[PDB]
Parts: structure tokens; C-alpha cells; sequence
RNA sequence: AGAUCUUGGUGGUAGUAGCAAAUAUUCAAACGAGAACUUUGAAGGCCGAAGUGGAGAAGGGUUCCAUGUGAACAGCAGUUGA
RNA sequence: UCUGGGUCGGGGUUUCGUACGUAGCAGAGCAGCUCCCUCGCUGCGAUCUAUUGAAAGUCAGCCCUCGACACAAGGGUUUGU
């Protein structure tokens, strides 16, 4: 490996984890959370077992 | 025991899933006979007649998603056959699926 | 007369099909 | 870790995903899905769908 | 056992379609010995034959 | 031994081409040695009155209708049938 | 096997877009009921609002369960320097 192309130090900024099974748009469980706030499912969950 | 009754519910929709309009509701008979077969052991199953007016209550490619059946392995003494215990398959109507367990029940 | 013995196996045969479908009447032998 | 971009619905749009659409008027919309983009292709009002953030906040 | 002559004849005494000619089904062998008008006339008395109501056409929607 | 000879018979091809026009079947029971195809019942469909309906003319000539058979025929099968 | 793999159920993701029913001094209005009410209530009415990013589907070739259920040490044909 002696071209530019090879040896050129790889420096990562972002690492995409979107949904792949779909058009996902959010990266993490919490950032969905946050952005969605409480869902009913999440309401009655909090409300049967308190 | 051997005489024993049991409560399914059946995913219709994920053994259906592929098969062409005119075969949906068809299949899903055979895909019912050869559930009750896997589940009962048994070759001899008979699938009641309110059972297949389920199946085909929608026609034949819209068939139901999901089933509520009732396996019951019973006794062929009747006759000389090779098989000596069938299956009679029922259909139980209920009006949700959520947290439905395959539950055995008593007689 | 009617008891409850009678009464449920008379719901089957009334019934000769399924909902929307006219009931039978009379099912009569006579020699 | 790029400039971060909101689309026709809100929605927050990360690098690489999406379309951008530059009119001939001179003004730029960025899109998250093809659903979003032909919404405000078919010049519908973001007011009256429900997903759509500024649905949100409008109710 | 074969049950075609008795829903044909059925068919010309209740006069209606064969459509409408309800041959009961627990009685296949007593159907079976009536072979002739006569026979089938008893069995529509009897109950063993029904002519089944027209199928349902409303025009409730209509109106 | 020949005549793209005459007549009859038989091969390979070959268990091959094929049994793909007009949306579609399913459950249970009966008879039966045997049921995908017969009969009954329950469904789901189609013809949709310029019909896959009810009647005739010409033509056919007994195909009509009962009961029985399961050899051959109905290019699968048949307990069914012109 | 320190079990296994299935069938359901649950969770996640995701698709579409806010279900049925009920409630509203919401609704173009209209048809009745006024000792009445001193400003009203009885019906029909597409649609609107809340309930409700709800409802529904989601592996059949998506991900994770350890929840329920039953099942799996069983079958046949062969093979030797
Ligand atoms: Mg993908
Ligand atoms: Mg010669
Ligand atoms: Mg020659
Ligand atoms: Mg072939
Ligand atoms: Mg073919
Ligand atoms: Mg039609
Ligand atoms: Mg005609
Ligand atoms: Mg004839
Ligand atoms: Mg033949
Ligand atoms: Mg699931």
C-alpha cells in the first residue's frame, strides 16, 4: 500500500443507527423518547401497575 | 392424557403470507389441518364446518389474520380404522387477540 | 312438554344453517 | 456532526438521508422521505396532517 | 345414496328452482325411497323437504 | 434390399410433447371395496333477463324416463353418464 | 446439555395516518315542542374537537424474549481394510 489512498488515517465523526427495517430517522431508543414524549402504551403501563 | 382438548390461536396471516388470490383462503385450510397435525400428532383431523364458514367469511382472498381454534384429539373407536384417535378442530370466536395463550381446558 | 334435556339438543335441529337462514319447522314421521 | 436539518414535517433530518429541493424561486426545502416530500409536492398544508410537527404545536 | 330424481321431482311439486329445495340431509334414506309425486308430496307435509326462503334482495338502499 | 414400391405388423423418438381460452373453490356426511370429480347439507363465487334461464323451427332419432352393470367408451377418475 | 427447537403471547422496530363507541352551548341549517322559556329543549345533519401519534399490520426470509403450551433419544435404507 504505497498510494495516498491507502494509508490515509481514518478520523470517524458519526455513525448512522437509524432503523435500517424501514425509513428510520431516529438513532437511539432515548432520542425517540424525547422527541415523542409519553405514548398510550406507555401510559397504561404506568397506569395498571402504578 | 390422550383424550386431551387444547385452545390455539392461529397466525393465518403469516402462512398464508405469498400464496395468489385465488388459492388464499384454500390454503389456509391445508395450513389448519396441518397445524392441527403437528400440535396432535394425529393423521385423522376433522375440521368442523364453523370452522371453514370462518375461513371463508371474507371470501377467498381476504381471509382473517388471525384464528381462534380448539383442538380435540378424541377416540375413533367407531370403526376399523388405521388411525385410533382424530383430531376435531372447532373455531372459538373471540373478539381479541391480545395476550391470547394456548390454554388447555377442561371438559 | 319441554324440559332441559329437550330443550338443548331442539336449538340443533331448528338450526339448519348458519345466521340469516329461515329455521325448520317440523320434522313429523307418520306410517 | 454536520449542520442538522428539518424537513417539511419537522422532522430532524441526519446527514445522508433524504432529498434537498431547490425551486427556481430561489428557496431551498430539505425532505426526510419521499411520504414528506410529495406531501409538500401536492402543496398540502402541514397544519392539517397529524403526524406532522407543526401539527403538533398547532393543536 | 343418489338423491337427483327426488330433488327433481321436489322441484316440480313445491314449484320452485331446484335452487330452493331443501332436501334434509339426516334423512338421506328416507328421501330415497320416495319415488314418485305422491311420495314427495307426504315428505313436503311431513317436514322432510323445505322450500327455502328467496334469497334476500332489499331495496332499502335504494330507497 | 431397394421402385418417395403394395399390404400388414413393430421400433427409437418417449413415459417425451402435451392433458394452460372464457375469475373458484372449500368443509362435513352418506352410499360404496375404493371419493379431488357421485349424492345431500353448509359456505364462497359465477352467468346477471341481448343469461351459463324457460320455450320452440330446421337437423338428430329414442339420445327421453326408471332400474341394474362397471368389461370397453366419456384423452385423470368416477359409486357418474347423452 | 450446563436442555433444544417450535406455536402462541409480550417487548422493539416500522408502515399508514388519529379507529369503534361515547361526550361537546362545535356545526350550514331544517322539521317540532312556549302555562313553559324572558332565552329555550326535542329530533335529522356531511363534517369538527377530545378521548387518540390513536386503530390496524408487522417475517411468513425483521430483532429480542424466557411468559404460556405441547413436543422432542424417534423412524427407514445401506456401508468393512
Ligand atoms: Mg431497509
Ligand atoms: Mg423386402
Ligand atoms: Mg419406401
Ligand atoms: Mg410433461
Ligand atoms: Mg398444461
Ligand atoms: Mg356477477
Ligand atoms: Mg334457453
Ligand atoms: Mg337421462
Ligand atoms: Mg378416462
Ligand atoms: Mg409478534
Amino acid at each position: 500500500q504505497t498510494k495516498r489512498r491507502a494509508l490515509e488515517k481514518i478520523d470517524l465523526k458519526f455513525i448512522d443507527t437509524t432503523s435500517k427495517f424501514g425509513h428510520g430517522r431516529f438513532q437511539t431508543m432515548e432520542e425517540k423518547k424525547a422527541f415523542m414524549g409519553p405514548l398510550k402504551k406507555d401510559r397504561i403501563a404506568k397506569e395498571e401497575g402504578a | 392424557n390422550e383424550v386431551v382438548t387444547r385452545e390455539y390461536t392461529i397466525n393465518i396471516h403469516k402462512r398464508i403470507h405469498g400464496v395468489g388470490f385465488k388459492k388464499r383462503a384454500p390454503r389456509a385450510l391445508k395450513e389448519i389441518r396441518k397445524f392441527a397435525m403437528k400440535e396432535m400428532g394425529t393423521p385423522d383431523v376433522r375440521i368442523d364446518t364453523r370452522l371453514n364458514k370462518a375461513v371463508w367469511a371474507k371470501g377467498i382472498r381476504n381471509v382473517p389474520y388471525r384464528i381462534r381454534v380448539r383442538l380435540s384429539r378424541k377416540r375413533n373407536e367407531d370403526e376399523d380404522s388405521p388411525n385410533k384417535l382424530y383430531t376435531l378442530v372447532t373455531y372459538v370466536p373471540v373478539t381479541t387477540f391480545k395476550n391470547l395463550q394456548t390454554v388447555n381446558v377442561d371438559e | 312438554i319441554m324440559n332441559q334435556e329437550k330443550l338443548a339438543k331442539l336449538q340443533a335441529q331448528v338450526r339448519i344453517g348458519g345466521k340469516g337462514t329461515a329455521r325448520r319447522k317440523k320434522k313429523v314421521v307418520h306410517r | 456532526m454536520k449542520v442538522e436539518l428539518c424537513s417539511f414535517s419537522g422532522y430532524k433530518i441526519y446527514p445522508g438521508h433524504g432529498r434537498r429541493y431547490a425551486r427556481t424561486d430561489g428557496k431551498v426545502f430539505q425532505f426526510l422521505n419521499a411520504k414528506c416530500e410529495s406531501a409538500f409536492l401536492s402543496k398540502r398544508n402541514p397544519r392539517q396532517i397529524n403526524w406532522t410537527v407543526l401539527y403538533r404545536r398547532k393543536h | 345414496s343418489m338423491l337427483r330424481l327426488q330433488k327433481r321431482l321436489a322441484s316440480s311439486v313445491l314449484r320452485c328452482g331446484k335452487k330452493k329445495v331443501w332436501l334434509d340431509p339426516n334423512e338421506t334414506n328416507e328421501i330415497a325411497n320416495a319415488n314418485s309425486r305422491q311420495q314427495i308430496r307426504k315428505l313436503i307435509k311431513d317436514g322432510l323437504i323445505i322450500r327455502k326462503p328467496v334469497t334476500v334482495h332489499s331495496r332499502a338502499r335504494c330507497r
